[PDB]
C-alpha cells in the first residue's frame, strides 16, 4: 500500500486539462482513509460468554456458600444493602462530567495536538 | 559389546559434519550461538556462509546482528556474504537499531569493509530513525569503534558525530576498566579532531585521560593536550578538572 | 470514522488473564495438604469404609438452615465418646 | 429476538427515560431529585430485608434477637436462644406441621 | 470470627501473585499504550515551535 | 502473537495515565546545579537508571489494592484484603521492597543503644503497614455484620411492611456504613500506597555522576 | 500546470484556500512565530474537517 498523496499525485498529472475538475472528487475519495463500515452483529464473543457464564457460575457459588454460612441470612442481607449503592451510583454520578475529568486526567486528551502549523508545510 | 556399539555410534553419528548438516535449517542462530561457545572452525563457517546467502536478503534485523557478531567472533570474512548483508542494512535502516548497528559497525571495522550506501545508512538510523539517547546506552568502546570507522574510510557526519558524543560522559567512561578506557579515549579523540568536530562531551573524554595521566605516555598526552587546546578555542574558553564538592 | 472499527471486535480479556487465574487456581489446588475439613485415612480404611460414614456433619451444613447449626448428613455413629 | 439486542433496547428504555419519579408524579411530596433517589435507596433495603426474611419465615435466627419474638411463637424453636435446643424443637415441630 | 487463614503463606503468595500480575500487566500492556500516546502529543507539543521553523526555513516555497 | 487495538484516548489509558503520573509525582527528580544539555544528558539518564521504578510500584499498589477493597463492595464478594495474609502480605512487600533497595544502597551489608530504637520504629512500620489496610478492610465489614443482625431483629419480630419507622432508621444507617465503606475502600488504597512512596522514597537518593571536567566561559 | 499543481495541494490540504494569493506573503515574517496570525487559528480549525 503506497502513500495516497503519490497517488494523488499521479491521478492528478494522468489527467488531461478538459476532465481535470471532473477528476477531482474520485481522486479525493481514492486517498481519503478507510474508515471500515458497520459490520453485521454476531454479538457476545467466545469471551464475552466466559465472562458472563463466568461470572454467573461465581455468583451461584458465592451465593450457595453465603447460603450456609451460619449467619446466612445476615450475608444474604449484606448483598442487598451492597447491590443498594450500585445501584445509587447510576444515578448519582455525572457520567458525562466523569468522562470529561478523565479526559483531563491525561494530557494527551487534556489539549489539542499542536505540531504543524499550516504555514510552514506549504508548497507554492 | 557395550562399549563397542557405543564407539562406533560416535565415530559416524555424533561428527561436526553432521553437526553443521543440522545447522543448515536456520543460519544465524546456529552461527551466533556455537560461536559463543567457542566454535570457531573456520572451514565450517564456510558451510554457513554459503548456506544463508540465499537468505541475507530477507533477514530480521537481529539475524543481520546475530550473523556479523558471529562471523567476527569466528574471524571468517566473507566479502560476498558481507556485501549482502550491508545490502539488508541499507535496505532496512530504519529497522535496525543502535544496540544492533554497533555490532554490525565493529564487524566491519575489523573487516575493513565499507561503502559510502552503508556509510549514510548507518549514520542516517543512527541520529534519525533511533532515540537519541541511545547512544547513552551503549558503552563507550562501542561508540569510539563506531567514531573511527567514519575516520578511516573519510566520513564527515557532523549530525552523526553529535549524536556519538551524547555517549561519552564520566558514567559511560566510568563502566570501563582503565586499561579499555585508555584504548578508548585516545581512539576517541583521533576520530573526533580528524573531523575538526569539538563538541561540549569532549570535556569528559579529555577529563577522563587527564584525571588519570599516569597510565598514558608523553606521546599520547602529547596527543591528547593536541586535542585539549583544539577544543578549547571552538568551545570558546579553557580546560578545567573539578575536583568534587 | 473509525467508530465501526471498535465494535468489530467484541469483549476480550484482559491481555495476560490466563496466567493470573492458572496462577490462583494453582495455589489454592497446590496447597500439599488435605483438602480443608478432611483427614487423609489408610486405603485400607477407605475400601472399608461407606461413603455415609466418611463424610463428617461439620462439612455438610443445610443449605439454608432453619436453626443455626443444620447439617444435612449425619456421618458415623460410632464415636469415641 | 436476538437475546443481546432485544432487552439490551429494553434495559435502556428502563434505565433511562423510565422514570417512577416523574410518571408517578411525586414531586408533590418529594423536594428534589437527590432525595428520590435517597430513599429509593432506603426503600430498596427495607424491601430486601422484608423479602429475605418472609421468603423463608419459620427460621431459627442467627442474628441476636433483643428478647422479641415474631407472633404467637414465644416459646417454640423460633424464639429458643439455645440452638441445640431449638433444633430438637424443631424436629418436633416438624412432624407435626 | 475468621482471623488467622489456614494458611498464611497461601494467602501471602496470593498477593504476590496478584501483585505481580499487576505489575507484569502495567509494564507490559498497559504502559507501552499509556505512553505511545501520552508522547505522540508530547514530542508534538514540545517540538511545535521548533518543528516549524525548522520547516519553515527548509520549504523553498516562499 | 498478534496484539489487540488500542482506540487512542479510551477512558482507561486517560485513568490509568492519571494514576500513574500522580504516583510518579511523589518522588520527582532533584534539579542538577547545572544546565540540562547534552553534557549532562548522560547524568540525568543515570540519575533516572538508580531510582527506583516507585512510580510503577505505587500504581502497582494502588491498582491491586482499589479493586480488591472495591471487591468487598460489590454484591456475593469479600475483599482479598480483608485476610490477614493477603493485606499484611503486601505491608511486608512494600516494607521490604524499600529495605532491599536500602541494602543495595551499600554492598548488602546491614545497618549506640539509639539504633535498636530507630531499628523497631522502623521495623513497626512492616506490620504497621499491612495492618492498617487488614483492620479497615475487617473493621467496617464487621460493624455491617453486626448492624444488619440488628435491623434484622425488628421486621424478624414485628411486621413485615409494618412498623416502618423503626426500620428505616436503621436501614439508613445501615445504608450510610455501606457509603464510608465506599469512601474507605478508596482512601486506604491511597494512604497504603502514599506511604509505600514514601518508605521507598527515603532510599532513593543516590549521587549525581555530572561532569568532572569542564571547559568554562 | 499551474492548475494540476493546485489541484495536488487542494485534494490534501482544502483549508489554504481560505488564504487569498494576494494577502499571501503579506502574512510572513523572517522567524515563524512572527507570521501573522489573521490566518493562522483559522487554517488551523478548517484542517481539522466539516465537524
Ligand atoms: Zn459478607
Amino acid at each position: 500500500e503506497g502513500n495516497s498523496v503519490a497517488g494523488i499525485i499521479k491521478s492528478v498529472n494522468e489527467t488531461s486539462g478538459a476532465n481535470l475538475l471532473s477528476s477531482l472528487k474520485t481522486i479525493k475519495a481514492q486517498a481519503a482513509p478507510i474508515y471500515p463500515a458497520a459490520a453485521s452483529s454476531t454479538g457476545y464473543s467466545t469471551q464475552a460468554k466466559i465472562a458472563l457464564f463466568g461470572a454467573l457460575s461465581w455468583i451461584l457459588y458465592r451465593a450457595d456458600g453465603q447460603s450456609k454460612a451460619h449467619e446466612w441470612i445476615v450475608d444474604l442481607n449484606l448483598n442487598v444493602l451492597q447491590a443498594a449503592w450500585l445501584i445509587s451510583f447510576s444515578s448519582l454520578i455525572p457520567f458525562r462530567a466523569v468522562y470529561f475529568a478523565f479526559r483531563g486526567m491525561a494530557p494527551a486528551t487534556a489539549s489539542t495536538l499542536n505540531g504543524l502549523k499550516t504555514f510552514s508545510s506549504i508548497s507554492l | 559389546p557395550s562399549q563397542n556399539l557405543v564407539s562406533t555410534f560416535a565415530n559416524k553419528v555424533i561428527v561436526e559434519e553432521n553437526l553443521v548438516n543440522v545447522a543448515e535449517i536456520d543460519v544465524p542462530f546456529w552461527s551466533y550461538w556455537l560461536s559463543s561457545a567457542g566454535f570457531t572452525s573456520k572451514d565450517a563457517f564456510v558451510k554457513f556462509a554459503e548456506a544463508v546467502k540465499p537468505k541475507v536478503a530477507a533477514l530480521s534485523t537481529s539475524d543481520i546482528t546475530n550473523l556479523t557478531v558471529a562471523f567476527k567472533r569466528a574471524n571468517y570474512y566473507d566479502k560476498d556474504l558481507f556485501t549482502g548483508i550491508e545490502a539488508n542494512v541499507s535496505a532496512n535502516f530504519t529497522k535496525f537499531e543502535t544496540e544492533q548497528l554497533l555490532q554490525i559497525v565493529a564487524t566491519f571495522d575489523a573487516f575493513n569493509h565499507s561503502s559510502v550506501a552503508f556509510l549514510d545508512d548507518v549514520a542516517d538510523s543512527i541520529t534519525y530513525c533511533n532515540h537519541y539517547l541511545a547512544p547513552v546506552r551503549a558503552g563507550a568502546d562501542e561508540l569510539a569503534t563506531l567514531l573511527t570507522y567514519y575516520a578511516k574510510n573519510g566520513h564527515e557526519r557532523a549530525d552523526l558525530l553529535a549524536t556519538v558524543a551524547r555517549g561519552f560522559s564520566e558514567v559511560s567512561l566510568g563502566k570501563l576498566s582503565a586499561a579499555q578506557r585508555k584504548d578508548t579515549v585516545l581512539s576517541a579523540l583521533k576520530a573526533f579532531q580528524t573531523f575538526g568536530f569539538y563538541p561540549e562531551s569532549i570535556e569528559a573524554v579529555i577529563g577522563a585521560a587527564l584525571v588519570s595521566p599516569a597510565e598514558y605516555s608523553a606521546e599520547e598526552l602529547k596527543e591528547v593536550e593536541a586535542v585539549k587546546v583544539a577544543a578549547e578555542n571552538a568551545l570558546g574558553g579553557e580546560f578545567v578538572l573539578i575536583q568534587e564538592g | 470514522s473509525y467508530s465501526a472499527y471498535f465494535a468489530k471486535a467484541g469483549f476480550q480479556f484482559p491481555a495476560g488473564l490466563s496466567a493470573l487465574v492458572a496462577g490462583i487456581v494453582a495455589l489454592n489446588v497446590c496447597t500439599g495438604r488435605p483438602t480443608k475439613g478432611t483427614k487423609e485415612i489408610s486405603n485400607a480404611e477407605y475400601n472399608a469404609t461407606p461413603i455415609g460414614y466418611l463424610q463428617s456433619p461439620d462439612q455438610h451444613p443445610t443449605a439454608f438452615p432453619k436453626v443455626p447449626g443444620m447439617k444435612d448428613v449425619h456421618g458415623s455413629p460410632h464415636h469415641h465418646h | 429476538m436476538a437475546v443481546t439486542s432485544f432487552l439490551g433496547k429494553a434495559f435502556e428504555k428502563y434505565f433511562y427515560d423510565f422514570s417512577a419519579y416523574e410518571q408517578f408524579g411525586l414531586n408533590r411530596f418529594l423536594s428534589s431529585k437527590g432525595q428520590y433517589v435517597a430513599l429509593r435507596h432506603v426503600g430498596f433495603v427495607m424491601v430486601g430485608v422484608n423479602v429475605l426474611l418472609a421468603a423463608n419465615f419459620p427460621f431459627n435466627p442467627p442474628f441476636p434477637t433483643i428478647g422479641m419474638c415474631p407472633a404467637g411463637w414465644e416459646g417454640t424453636w423460633v424464639c429458643q436462644a439455645d440452638k441445640a435446643k431449638a433444633l430438637e424443637m424443631y424436629k418436633e415441630w416438624k412432624k407435626s406441621n | 470470627m475468621k482471623l488467622l487463614p489456614e494458611s498464611l503463606q497461601q494467602e501471602a503468595a496470593t498477593a504476590a501473585v496478584v501483585a505481580s500480575w499487576v505489575l507484569w500487566h502495567l509494564d507490559t500492556q498497559l504502559l507501552p499504550t499509556i505512553m505511545r500516546e501520552h508522547k505522540l502529543h508530547a514530542c508534538w507539543a514540545a517540538a511545535a515551535k521548533r518543528y516549524n521553523e525548522k520547516l519553515f526555513k527548509l520549504n523553498p516555497s516562499y | 502473537s498478534s496484539v489487540r487495538d488500542v482506540k487512542t484516548g479510551s477512558l482507561p489509558t486517560n485513568f490509568l495515565t492519571g494514576v500513574y503520573r500522580f504516583w510518579r509525582s511523589q518522588n520527582p527528580a532533584e534539579k542538577p546545579h547545572d544546565p540540562v544539555n547534552d553534557r549532562l544528558l548522560p547524568a540525568v539518564v543515570d540519575a533516572s537508571d538508580k531510582r527506583a521504578s516507585i512510580g510503577t510500584w505505587a500504581t502497582t499498589f494502588f491498582c491491586t489494592i482499589i479493586s480488591c477493597n472495591l471487591l468487598g463492595l460489590m454484591p456475593f464478594n469479600e475483599a482479598p484484603t480483608s485476610g490477614l495474609g493477603f493485606a499484611t502480605g503486601l505491608g511486608v512487600s512494600v516494607w521490604a521492597t524499600a529495605t532491599i533497595l536500602g541494602l543495595s544502597k551499600t554492598g548488602f551489608k546491614f545497618p549506640f543503644i539509639f539504633v535498636p530504637l530507630e531499628t523497631i520504629s522502623y521495623t513497626f512500620r512492616a506490620v504497621s503497614l499491612g495492618v492498617r489496610l487488614w483492620v479497615n478492610m475487617l473493621a467496617g465489614h464487621t460493624l455491617l455484620h453486626i448492624l444488619t443482625g440488628m435491623a434484622l431483629a425488628l421486621p424478624f419480630s414485628l411486621g413485615f411492611f409494618s412498623m416502618v419507622p423503626a426500620t428505616f432508621g436503621v436501614c439508613c444507617l445501615l445504608s450510610a456504613l455501606v457509603g464510608l465503606e465506599y469512601l474507605v475502600a478508596v482512601l486506604q488504597s491511597g494512604v497504603f500506597s502514599i506511604l509505600s512512596t514514601v518508605y521507598v522514597g527515603e532510599f532513593n537518593h543516590d549521587k549525581f555522576i555530572g561532569p568532572a571536567a569542564k571547559i568554562v566561559k | 500546470r499551474l492548475l494540476k499543481l493546485w489541484a495536488k495541494r487542494l485534494l490534501v490540504s482544502p483549508e489554504l484556500a481560505i488564504v487569498p494569493l494576494n494577502e499571501f506573503d503579506a502574512q510572513l515574517a523572517s522567524k515563524f512565530e512572527g507570521i501573522s496570525p489573521k490566518y493562522q487559528e483559522l487554517l488551523s480549525a478548517v484542517a481539522q474537517g466539516n465537524k
